[PDB]
């Protein structure tokens, strides 16, 4: 009911998307879809 | 003294669970080689 | 290539140039800390 | 001394790293302003010296 | 008092039906010279060797055009980026042939329009207003600089600037897609979002304020007569509009602050159109849109076409037809 | 509660850096920490480019913007712009990045610990935005540091190794400058040249004597002005023309930066002297000209008489006249005939391209350069597919000139926008309606109807 | 190899939020 | 005002929340990973794998050409792959 | 209280996300439009309908994935799962293009539900339904582009495919085959959209730069109270500003926001109409007077003729891949090309 401070979940959440997204960019250069 | 299962509840999960599921699928895809 | 002395440092040299952008991200984490007062 | 070079180089790195974190916290925690004046002053001289030591050694290995 | 001071106080008078101002002093003659040259060239100008190849394009009404095919045609590729005032020509006849009016029109116009922008600042200063209207107009001004000035600079020729005509504009759009895959540039996708969203939010704000007008008329009269100019009060119920819109979606997807709402309306198109002007301006230096041509391939290495390969086939048809007599060598590098 | 919230400073969080307008020490901390980020990047980025560098590939095939700035200054490079010692790059790298730490340490100390306002700690460092005499003086010191800075380039070129001269014979070479140009007829004639085609204002500067001489004049000018302002206060007329406020000074500099960004964009696009194609790749014009030469050469070897070969429009297929008669390459490249480059100037005579030299004196190195430069023309996709937009994937390339010209046009534009935003606001803030129209005295209401 | 790259930036990146985290514990002057 | 649900700030800061969602999220993620790693997405939806677009020696596409014989056309094309 | 009245009380309850009767049409059709897109751009090919990849699973990125239209051989079939083409085979339905109709038809009833939803909420709150009326213009577009246009052609093949780059493909097809840019009804559409964006920007900026000073901080957002009676900016100073800058200005605030609805809503309606025409190949493609002249005078050139030559190159370079079912074989030597390129 307020036991974890919001700003922590934000940074955590934030870094979580940042990683899934980076991954999709790495994949644009590897394997399927990389023209290679 | 709120409810935990509301209409709102159903709405978020109709979207939010296929999303995570879809995302792991899309992760695994980055690793497929031709 | 770096000079061969510094080859164990290549992968840190790879990540260094992005550090400026984190200063901007860190500003926002900080205003979340203080709640945008 | 192919090894003592890097040795001092990592010391710079693990120290910069210590200092990157320590100096801001030390500066804005009101508690130990006087207990820490020492720490950063020593770290700083230690940092500078480390840069120079790595500086001179590079001209034996590169 | 002294004559220089009577004059200054007239230039800057907030009593003139139309404000002059110091930006006004440059804006007025230059827009007049562009307007008069443009009108006269559109009706009467003779054909113009746009591509420098002695193949003149007829742009004017009297040489067989209509409103929709007519244009003032860009200046010769043989001129490139050289300055070509009327006084550099051996004769008006030479100036017309090689595209001179285009230079006259766009220079006087870019200038007069830039001062238009400043004049908006100026009047807002004299009225005691906040000053940033002129910042919203910088988005369309930027866009004009891009198609008339920046893109010709990167490419080496005013001949590759946007023509001043309805069909010439389309010509320009198709050639750009072939040479720059502008549809596949994010900055243009940002501009579309800018203008689709702009129109969307226009209809919304329009429909939402209008949805909540206070009954101050009967059914036999325009509801517009329920607003009296400079009335102390507001004529719609923003609380009522919020309660409608917050329910259409959910409560916090809706604005309840008027200032925050209107700033949103200003910023959305302005930003996006900054991006697309930046889009034309950076593709002026051949930093082009994404290229996924043959990007998927199978185990063997056959190409598996995607929709981007279908886009490139269209692009290619534009490529090989455009300016069909003007290339001698295999690559079209500007 | 020391400002630092919307309720004391009058600004929200999204504009909280405006909470520092009248806190000089905390504001000093911000400028030094930021400078530390600038030096950090100069440092980080050079060592990245070094680590990824392969001396066998051209610089312009490897995504390098900073290392070519170092080669141009004459370090690390041999005849032909061939790299012959990487160590100087590494140095430039480590000094900046180390240096960034004493800046970083300095800014974070001044922004957190030190005095928030300097004007009680020492009457020399503290300042009021509105002290016309203190603001000319700070500008004066900085003017002198700038003029010193220009003189360092002079020192590098005349005393400490020279600079890369793409125009040097034998293909280009580092070289020491000993007759800087000082004639102001030359040095300021650049300034009165038209920015239009075939003139190019100061972008046309094409020899290092001219370049070095210009930095002698500007160095001495800036020192002179630095002194001027340290001893003067602004005159009656100047005080009346300007707004004297922290924000207005900021708006003037954004103007200045914006204008400079646009100039830079055009330097890297068109100038192949201080941005030599050895390092930055060919210019757009250079690439287009190169293609016409490649195919002139090829067909001339087959037996084509290239001076009389009439193409489809009636203009020469290989050669035609510009509008003032010069002999120039044909096809669409007719727009580019202002191009001047060390690989091509040898075929030039007084009337332009000389046909006996075309028939006879094309050396293999030019055929190599022309082919190299036409196949590295500054066109490619945002995801670094090289070529025209209809090209298939394969070549991973975007010219440094494209990266540099796009990035700095974008930055130039948003900084002009910043000029207007802050300039107009400074006007409003000083006249006192930046926060809105006062209902009790709405000005328009005291005016007479237009009709 | 590239895991080298990931661990460094994971550490540099975690370094920022830490300072802020440490400074709220000690009720330092944010 | 408040329709009466539990505020989101109150939930996603609550521990109970993350107790449950520490497990459920990554569980879903992996399930969707496993849905593709098993290769099962290919046969559910009919999507070719990189070795199933063409037969070894063909460069024409299996374009469906009959409205009612369409199911059959596709099946007979997946046989010419073995 | 009848059971009908009890079910009505519950649907019209004030919750976080209001439901209503409209909801019963709305949430399932919308949810399933969405999901069929997400599902098909993630996992489904267009190999048997189009000869294309189209999912993430195949290695497409966000710009090139699509739920692609059915092959031309299907006609205008509804392509029901239990229909005679796929015969209850889910997998076969995906490969034949049934996700496309699934999305199209659940989408279209989806939008219906949304418009009813604007009617239902406006009535319960008590306001004029002008927003519902404005929402007619997106419906006219979606219907005109996605349903009418293909029903007038040979099949659903030629409708738009649901995809970023696939839509770019549609755009360029419409230029090369229909000469859509020359059509008066799109021109009106263009004017309405760009005029909408204009109205949107200029009105926001006007209001933001005519605010009265009603608080004391430099953020001006915190000087507005939604229940305040007083206009937050000055209509009188805005009028004088634009009267003297532009020569005219708004004076009536109701007309000003009514005009804002009108302009973009009417642009979209006009473009819809022209597209209905294009369902029939009823194009504005040519100007007869210019072709007659052009045909007789080889020195007559205009930007209209230049553009037609471009159109011609698009048609021939793109059709063989674009409409694989026609088995178009164009030898190198018939391909139109200018010099060198
Ligand atoms: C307040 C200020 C008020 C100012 C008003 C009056 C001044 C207006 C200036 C007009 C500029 C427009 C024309 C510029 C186009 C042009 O040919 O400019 C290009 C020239 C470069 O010129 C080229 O320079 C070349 C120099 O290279 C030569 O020399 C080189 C030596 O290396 C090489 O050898 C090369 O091969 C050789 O050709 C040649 O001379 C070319 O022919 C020549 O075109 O750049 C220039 O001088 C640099 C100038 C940059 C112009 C800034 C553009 C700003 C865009 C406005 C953005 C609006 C933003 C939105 C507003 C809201
Ligand atoms: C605004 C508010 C919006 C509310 C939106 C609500 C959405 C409702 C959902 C819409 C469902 C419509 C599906 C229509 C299916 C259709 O048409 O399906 C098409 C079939 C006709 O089938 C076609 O028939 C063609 C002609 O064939 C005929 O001709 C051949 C000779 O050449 C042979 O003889 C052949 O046997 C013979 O059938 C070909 O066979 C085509 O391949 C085949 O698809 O008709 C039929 O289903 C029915 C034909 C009767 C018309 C039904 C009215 C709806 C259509 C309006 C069209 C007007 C606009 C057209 C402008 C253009
Ligand atoms: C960072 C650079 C810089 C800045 C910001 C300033 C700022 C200032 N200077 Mg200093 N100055 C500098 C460098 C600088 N100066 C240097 C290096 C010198 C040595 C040359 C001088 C010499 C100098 C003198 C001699 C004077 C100033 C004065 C002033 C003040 C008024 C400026 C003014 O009216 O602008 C310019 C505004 C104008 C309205 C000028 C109009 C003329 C046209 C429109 C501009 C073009 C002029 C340009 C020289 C020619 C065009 C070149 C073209 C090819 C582009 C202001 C505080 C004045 C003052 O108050 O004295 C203390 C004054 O008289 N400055
Ligand atoms: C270049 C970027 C930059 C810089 C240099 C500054 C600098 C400053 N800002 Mg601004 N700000 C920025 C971006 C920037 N800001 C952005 C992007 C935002 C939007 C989110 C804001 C929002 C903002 C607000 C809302 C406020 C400021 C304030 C301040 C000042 C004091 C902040 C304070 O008390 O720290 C408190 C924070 C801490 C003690 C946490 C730790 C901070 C340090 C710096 C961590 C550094 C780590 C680093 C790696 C150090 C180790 C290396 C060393 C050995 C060299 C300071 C001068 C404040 C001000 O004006 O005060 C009156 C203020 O109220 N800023
Ligand atoms: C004006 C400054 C500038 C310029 C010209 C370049 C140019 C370049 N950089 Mg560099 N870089 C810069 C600043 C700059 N960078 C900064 C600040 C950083 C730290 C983040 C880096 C970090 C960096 C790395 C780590 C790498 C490069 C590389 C490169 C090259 C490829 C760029 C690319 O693929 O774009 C990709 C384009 C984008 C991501 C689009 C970004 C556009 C933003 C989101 C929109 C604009 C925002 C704002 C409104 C303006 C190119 C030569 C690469 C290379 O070849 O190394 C040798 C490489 O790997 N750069
Ligand atoms: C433009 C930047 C700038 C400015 C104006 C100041 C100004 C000030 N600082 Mg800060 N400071 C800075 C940068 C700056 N500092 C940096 C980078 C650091 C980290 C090294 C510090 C660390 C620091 C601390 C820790 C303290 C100050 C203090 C002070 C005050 C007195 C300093 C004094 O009297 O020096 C006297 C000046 C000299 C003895 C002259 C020598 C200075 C250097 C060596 C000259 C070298 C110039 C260099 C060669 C030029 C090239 C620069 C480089 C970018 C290439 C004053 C308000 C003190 C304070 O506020 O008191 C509480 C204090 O305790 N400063
Ligand atoms: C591309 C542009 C564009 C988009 C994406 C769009 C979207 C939207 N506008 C809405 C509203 C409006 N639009 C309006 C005016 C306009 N809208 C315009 C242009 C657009 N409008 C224009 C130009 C105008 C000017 C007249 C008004 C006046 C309103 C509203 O009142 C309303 C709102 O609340 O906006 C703030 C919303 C309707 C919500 C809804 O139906 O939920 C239900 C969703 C359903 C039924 C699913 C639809 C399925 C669609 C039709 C097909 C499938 C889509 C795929 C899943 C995704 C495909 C993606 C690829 C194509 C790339 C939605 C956000
Ligand atoms: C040089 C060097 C060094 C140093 C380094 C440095 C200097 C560091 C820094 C670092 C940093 C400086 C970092 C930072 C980080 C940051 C981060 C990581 C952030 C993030 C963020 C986020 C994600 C957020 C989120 C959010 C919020 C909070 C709110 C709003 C919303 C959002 C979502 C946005 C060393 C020692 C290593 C050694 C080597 C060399
Ligand atoms: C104030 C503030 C801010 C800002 C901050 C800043 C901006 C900072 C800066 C800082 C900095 C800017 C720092 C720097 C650092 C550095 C360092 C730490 C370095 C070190 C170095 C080293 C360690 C090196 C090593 C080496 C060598 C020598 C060689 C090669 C290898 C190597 C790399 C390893 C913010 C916004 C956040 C918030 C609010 C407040
Ligand atoms: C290094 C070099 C060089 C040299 C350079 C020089 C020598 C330069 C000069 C520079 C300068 C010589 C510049 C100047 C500038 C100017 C300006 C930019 C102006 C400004 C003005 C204004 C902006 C104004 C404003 C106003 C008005 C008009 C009215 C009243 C108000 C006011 C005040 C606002 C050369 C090229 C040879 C070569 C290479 C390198
Ligand atoms: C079809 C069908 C169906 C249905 C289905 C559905 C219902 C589905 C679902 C699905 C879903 C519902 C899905 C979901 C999706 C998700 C996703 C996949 C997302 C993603 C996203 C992202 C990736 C984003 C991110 C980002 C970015 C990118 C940038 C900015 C920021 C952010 C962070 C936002 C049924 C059963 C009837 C059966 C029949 C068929
Ligand atoms: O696109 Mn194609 O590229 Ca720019 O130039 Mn070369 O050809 Mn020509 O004159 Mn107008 O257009
Ligand atoms: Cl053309
Ligand atoms: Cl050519
Ligand atoms: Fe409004």
């Amino acid at each position: 009911g307020g036991r974890i401070p919001l700003w922590i979940v934000a940074t955590v959440a934030g870094m979580g998307v940042i990683v899934i997204v980076g991954l999709f960019f790495y994949g644009a250069y590897a394997g399927l879809g990389s023209s290679l | 003294s709120y409810p935990i299962f509301t209409v709102r509840w159903v709405a978020v999960h109709t979207l939010a669970v296929p999303t995570i599921f879809f995302l792991g699928a899309i992760a695994a895809m980055q690793f497929i080689q031709r | 290539k770096l000079p061969e002395a510094y080859a164990i440092f290549d992968p840190l040299v790879d990540v260094l140039p992005v550090i400026p952008v984190l200063f901007l991200a860190l500003a926002f984490v900080w205003q979340a800390a203080v709640g945008f007062r | 001394m192919t090894i003592l070079f890097q040795l001092a180089l990592a010391a710079l790195v693990i120290l910069s790293f210590v200092m990157v974190i320590g100096v801001p916290v030390a500066y804005a925690s009101p508690q130990d302003w006087d207990r820490s004046k020492q720490l950063i002053f020593l770290g700083s001289g230690l940092w500078i010296a480390l840069v120079l030591v790595v500086g001179v050694l590079n001209f034996f290995v590169v | 008092a002294n004559l220089w001071e009577r004059f200054c106080n007239w230039v800057t008078s907030t009593d003139n039906r139309l404000y002059v101002g110091w930006f006004g002093v440059i804006m007025i003659p230059t827009l007049l010279a562009a307007t008069i040259c443009f009108v006269i060239a559109f009706i009467a100008a003779p054909p113009v060797d746009i591509d420098g190849i002695r193949e003149p394009v007829s742009g004017s009404l009297l040489y067989g055009n209509n409103i929709i095919t007519g244009a003032v045609v860009p200046s010769s590729n043989a001129i490139g980026l050289h300055f070509y005032p009327i006084w550099e020509a051996a004769s008006l006849d030479e100036w017309l042939y090689n595209g001179g009016p285009y230079q006259l029109i766009i220079f006087h116009f870019l200038l007069g329009a830039s001062c238009y922008m400043g004049r908006q600042w100026e009047l807002s200063y004299r009225l005691g207003m906040r000053p940033w209207i002129c910042v919203a107009y910088s988005a369309p001004l930027a866009s004009a600089f891009a198609v008339f000035l920046i893109y010709p600079i990167g490419q080496g020729s005013f001949s590759d600037g946007m023509p001043l005509g309805i069909s010439g504009t389309f010509n320009f759009m198709i050639v750009f897609q072939a040479e720059h895959n502008i549809l596949m540039h994010p900055f243009h996708q940002l501009g579309v979002a800018g203008v689709f969203g702009g129109a969307l939010f226009c209809a919304m704000h329009g429909s939402l304020v209008t949805s909540s007008l206070i009954r101050e008329t009967t059914e036999t009269e325009s509801a517009n007569y329920g607003y009296k100019f400079g009335q102390e009060e507001e004529t719609y119920n923003i609380v009522a509009a919020h309660g409608y819109f917050g329910r259409l979606i959910f409560q916090y997807a809706s604005f309840n602050n008027s200032r925050s709402l209107h700033f949103f309306l200003a910023a959305w198109p302005v930003v996006g159109v900054w991006f697309t002007a930046l889009g034309i301006s950076t593709m002026a230096f051949n930093l082009n849109g994404f290229n996924f041509n043959h990007s998927v391939i199978d185990a063997k290495g056959n190409v598996i076409n995607t929709w981007a390969d279908i886009i490139n086939r269209a692009n290619l048809g534009m490529e090989v037809m455009h300016e069909r007599n003007a290339h001698n060598f295999p690559l079209d590098l500007a | 509660a020391t400002n630092r919230d919307q309720e004391s400073s009058g600004f929200a969080w999204w504009a909280g850096n405006a909470r520092l307008i009248n806190l000089s020490g905390k504001l000093l901390g911000a400028h030094v920490a930021h400078a530390g980020l600038i030096v950090f990047w100069a440092g980080a980025m050079t060592l990245f480019e070094l680590a990824h560098f392969i001396p066998e590939k051209p610089m312009y095939e490897q995504g390098l913007i900073l290392i070519p700035h170092i080669a141009t200054l004459g370090w690390g490079v041999g005849p032909g712009g061939e790299v012959v010692d990487t160590f100087p790059f590494f140095v430039v790298g480590v000094v900046h990045l180390i240096s960034s730490a004493v800046l970083g340490f300095g800014g974070v100390y001044h922004a957190i610990r030190g005095p928030e306002t300097l004007e009680e700690y020492s009457s020399f460092f503290g300042y009021d935005w509105k002290d016309k005499n203190k603001m000319t003086t700070i500008l004066g010191f900085h003017l002198i540091v700038l003029g010193i800075g220009a003189l360092l380039l002079v020192a590098k070129a005349m005393f400490f190794g020279g600079l890369y001269d793409t125009w040097a014979p034998g293909g280009g070479d580092v070289r020491v400058i000993t007759n800087p140009t000082l004639d102001p007829r030359v040095i300021f004639g650049y300034l009165l040249k038209s920015p239009f085609g075939g003139e190019g204002w100061i972008v046309s500067v094409n020899n290092l004597e001219d370049v070095v001489g210009g930095h002698i004049w500007i160095g001495l000018i800036c020192i002179a002005g630095g002194i001027w302002h340290i001893l003067t206060t602004p005159f009656g007329w100047a005080r009346r023309a300007f707004i004297w406020s922290g924000e207005a000074y900021l708006s003037y500099s954004l103007g200045a930066l914006s204008m400079m960004g646009f100039i830079a964009t055009c330097f890297v696009w068109f100038n192949n002297t201080v941005y030599p194609s050895e390092f930055y790749g060919p210019t757009g014009p250079e690439a287009s000209q190169a293609q016409a030469m490649t195919f002139l050469i090829r067909d001339q070897k087959l037996g084509a008489n290239v001076g009389s070969a009439q193409g489809p429009t009636g203009l020469g297929k290989y050669l035609m006249r510009s509008p003032t008669g010069e002999i120039i390459f044909g096809g669409e490249t007719m727009r580019f005939w202002d191009f001047r480059g060390p690989w091509l100037e040898p075929l030039r005579g007084p009337n332009g391209l000389d046909l006996n030299k075309i028939k006879n004196d094309i050396q293999p190195w030019q055929e190599r350069r022309a082919a190299e430069y036409m196949t590295h023309a500054p066109l490619g996709s945002l995801n670094s597919v090289g070529g025209v937009a209809t090209e298939i994937n394969s070549v991973n390339f975007v010219s440094p000139r494209s990266w540099l010209a796009t990035s700095h046009f974008v930055l130039a534009f948003f900084f002009l926008v910043g000029h207007l935003w802050h300039a107009g606001r400074a006007r409003a803030a000083a006249a006192g309606f930046e926060k809105g129209i006062d209902r009790e005295s709405e000005p328009v209401l005291s005016m007479p109807s237009l009709d | 190899e590239v895991i080298a790259q990931l661990t460094m930036i994971a550490m540099i990146g975690i370094a920022g939020p830490m300072i802020i985290f440490l400074l709220a514990v000690r009720r330092g002057n944010l | 005002g408040t329709t009466g649900e539990r505020p989101f700030s109150d939930i996603i800061t609550s521990v109970r929340y993350w107790v449950i969602h520490s497990i459920t999220i990554p569980a879903l993620f992996i399930a969707g990973w496993l849905f593709v790693s098993t290769g099962l997405a290919y046969d559910v939806f009919g999507t070719p794998r990189p070795d199933s677009y063409y037969a070894q020696e063909q460069r024409s596409i299996p374009l469906v050409t009959d409205r009612f014989e369409a199911k059959q056309q596709v099946e007979t094309f997946l046989e010419q792959l073995k | 209280r009848g059971w009908f009245d009890i079910l009505d009380d519950w649907l019209k309850r004030d919750r976080f996300v209001f439901v209503g009767w409209s909801g019963i049409l709305l949430f399932p059709c919308a949810y399933l439009a969405l999901g069929g897109w997400l599902t098909g751009t993630t996992f489904v090919t267009s190999w048997y309908t189009h000869g294309l990849a189209s999912s993430y699973l195949e290695g497409c990125n966000f710009l090139t994935v699509a739920v692609s239209t059915p092959a031309n051989s299907m006609g205008h079939s509804l392509l029901l799962l239990w229909g005679p083409e796929a015969q209850g085979d889910f997998t076969r339905w995906c490969q034949l293009g049934g996700l496309w109709t699934f999305i199209a038809l659940h989408g279209a009833f989806g939008l219906i539900g949304f418009m009813l939803r604007q009617f239902e909420i406006a009535r319960l709150v008590g306001v004029r339904p002008y927003n519902a009326i404005a929402f007619s213009a997106p419906i006219a577009v979606f219907v005109s582009v996605f349903l009418i246009y293909p029903l007038g052609q040979s099949s659903w093949f030629f409708a738009p495919s649901f995809g970023v780059a696939a839509i770019f493909r549609f755009l360029l097809f419409f230029q090369g085959f229909h000469n859509w840019t020359l059509n008066p009804f799109h021109m009106m559409g263009v004017a309405g959209v760009l005029g909408g964006a204009l109205l949107c920007a200029i009105h926001g900026a006007t209001v933001e730069n005519t605010l009265f000073q009603d608080g004391e901080g430099a953020s001006t957002f915190r000087a507005f109270n939604p229940t305040q009676a007083e206009e937050t900016y000055s209509m009188v100073t805005a009028n004088r500003f634009w009267s003297q800058i532009f020569g005219i200005a708004f004076s009536n605030k109701r007309w000003l926001h009514f005009f804002m609805l009108f302009v973009p809503v009417t642009g979209l309606w006009m473009s819809a109409i022209g597209v209905v025409g294009l369902a029939l190949n009823l194009r504005s493609y040519d100007f007869i007077s210019q072709e007659i002249r052009a045909a007789e005078d080889p020195e007559f050139e205009t930007f209209y003729t230049k553009n037609l030559l471009l159109n011609e190159g698009i048609r021939a370079w793109m059709a063989p891949q674009d409409q694989p079912h026609e088995n178009f074989v164009f030898p190198e030597e018939v391909l139109p090309r200018g010099n060198a390129l």
